[PDB]
């Protein structure tokens, strides 16, 4: 998850590829207060 | 620390509700090897080999 200045946006795991967020990427995961956390920006 | 126990198989509530404890084990896991570097040691008695 890296911000740009073309947004919190996907990046892959072995270039510097800026893509946006969609379900395809990622995977759900529990709750922990060690990160961040937003409000209106909201990945679907 | 925490991710590695979360991937070997130890679930992240119990990890996030006891994070001092299990450090201090560690700790204590790293401070025992230090006087036992002696015969007790196998590689010690390996290197001296
Ligand atoms: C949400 O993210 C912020 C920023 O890292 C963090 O300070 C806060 O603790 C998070 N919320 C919760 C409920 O942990």
């Amino acid at each position: 998850f890296i911000k740009t200045n073309n947004e919190w946006s996907y990046t892959g795991s072995s270039f510097y590829a800026p893509e946006p967020i969609t379900s395809l990427n990622t995977k759900y995961v529990a709750p922990q207060v060690t990160y961040q956390n937003i409000s209106t920006n909201l990945p679907p | 620390i925490f991710y590695r126990l979360n991937g070997v198989g130890i679930t992240q509530q119990v990890l996030s509700e006891n994070q001092k404890l299990i450090a201090n084990k560690f700790n204590q896991a790293l401070g025992a090897m230090q006087t036992g570097f002696t015969t007790t040691n196998e590689a010690f008695q390996k290197v001296q080999d």
